[PDB]
């Protein structure tokens, strides 16, 4: 028909309350779907489309207001997770070119082109400022924070290696140098050890 | 009678109504409504009323 | 805004003219109940009044449909339910020989109403309607293109029809 992701329009209007729940449910379903592609079914049509929503979500993320930062933690982590998975899983699935590469390709081009670091930076900043608290970190929140941060670092990491074969290079690398560390990333390892933080941060560097 | 042509039908008869209906359809300077209606009567008669037919 | 009032008026007035015209054809009516015509010509009427009083009692499904267009009543169930009645009524009059004859009349009835509503999607759900029509006509002799041709004639574009149909 003619172009139209219903979920995007419906969700984008506002992001408090149930609307957040709706988006989260979608993201969870979408993520399971990519995993499902591992098993495989009619992957190719659904799959790229999933990224389209995911990518819209990730950059729209900056502006959106969330119920809470923890909520924000969950959404960013999962959305980013889907995009991370798409790049990685793509090779394994068998038909021909791949069901997923179209999906994955959109991912690479997206960051490769109009590049908004802010979603990535946001995670970097949040992780920097978690509360040094034993409880209510409880470690459920803490685990989410590490998870968003870890997943984000790995994801940025994936982009960078993937970038030179194509030899995109340029801005993402520069942006990473800017954040890098070059101040905030370096700080990250101090915060936790790696109780969450250091290996991922160092690995990225 | 164009809107009810039963009255014409009653007095004049069906055949004559058909003939006049044909003339109106063909008739020149007539409104489209008139021509179409007359054509409709000629072709289909009155729906669920007067039927237009060969009978054994 | 004057224009706003004027156009709405023209629309409602037109409906009465249609209802009035049908009243003549209808044989359920009595000449002495001329009062209805007097009422029709006499003034503009409330839409609900037109709908409840005239359309339902005289089963003018087409009119009812058009009226709800102007009202802009979206409710799909009610809109669809009305459509079901129109289709069902059509079946009653038919005899079979006029598969073609009915074919034409059916297309004729649909196209006319279709032209008026087709601009808006609520009364004329193209997606919902097409199958409905096919299903109806299916219990009849068939030539391909009979269903779609009516929509094209209705005023629907080839491009619009194509995407929905493909879907």
């Amino acid at each position: 028909m003619n172009a139209g992701g219903y979920g995007n329009l419906l969700m984008n209007s506002e992001q408090p309350q149930g609307e957040y729940g709706v988006t989260i449910a979608f993201l969870r379903l979408i993520t399971t779907l990519v995993k499902g592609q591992l098993g495989s079914t009619q992957s190719q049509g659904l799959v790229p489309c999933v990224m389209f929503v995911l990518k819209e979500m990730l950059p729209s993320y900056h502006k959106w207001r969330y119920n809470s930062h923890g909520v924000r933690e969950q959404i960013g982590c999962l959305i980013l997770e889907l995009i991370h998975a798409i790049l990685n899983l793509c090779h394994e699935t068998d038909l021909h070119s791949s069901h997923t590469p179209s999906l994955q390709f959109l991912c690479i081009c997206s960051l490769a082109y109009t590049e908004a670091g802010q979603t990535v930076i946001n995670i970097m900043g949040i992780g920097v400022d978690t509360i040094d608290m034993v409880m209510a970190a409880g470690q459920g929140q803490g685990q989410l924070l590490i998870k968003t941060v870890k997943l984000a670092f790995s994801v940025t990491n994936n982009v960078i290696r993937l970038k030179p074969p194509s030899n995109v290079v340029s801005p993402l690398e520069q942006a990473l140098s800017q954040h890098g560390a070059g101040n905030n990333l370096i700080a990250v390892l101090a915060k936790y050890i790696y109780p969450a933080l250091p290996r991922l941060a160092i690995q990225l560097l | 009678l164009l809107v009810e042509i039963e009255r014409f039908f009653k007095l004049h008869q069906e055949d004559q109504a058909c003939a006049t209906c044909l003339i109106l359809a063909c008739s020149t300077c007539d409104r489209e409504v008139s021509a179409w209606a007359t054509r409709a009567f000629f072709r289909y008669g009155g729906e669920a009323q007067m039927r237009f037919t060969t009978l054994p | 805004e004057f224009l706003h009032e004027l156009e709405e008026k023209m629309e409602v007035a037109r409906i009465q003219l249609q209802i009035q015209e049908t009243l003549q054809r209808q044989y359920s009516h009595h000449s002495s109940v001329q009062d209805a015509v007097s009422q029709l010509d006499s003034e503009l009427m409330d839409i609900t009044k037109l709908y409840g009083e005239f359309a339902d009692p005289f089963k003018l499904a087409e009119c009812k449909l058009a009226i709800i267009h102007c009202a802009g009543y979206s409710d799909p169930i009610l809109v669809q339910t009305l459509w079901q009645d129109i289709i069902e009524k059509e079946l009653s009059d038919s005899v079979t020989l006029s598969s073609s004859d009915r074919m034409h009349a059916l297309s004729l009835k649909i196209v006319l109403l279709g032209k008026i509503y087709a601009g808006t999607p609520r009364f004329f759900p193209l997606d919902f309607i097409v199958q409905f029509l096919e299903q109806q006509v299916c219990t009849l002799n068939w030539d391909v293109g009979f269903v779609i041709q009516t929509m094209n004639e209705i005023g629907v574009p080839l491009p619009r029809l194509l995407e929905v149909y493909d879907q």
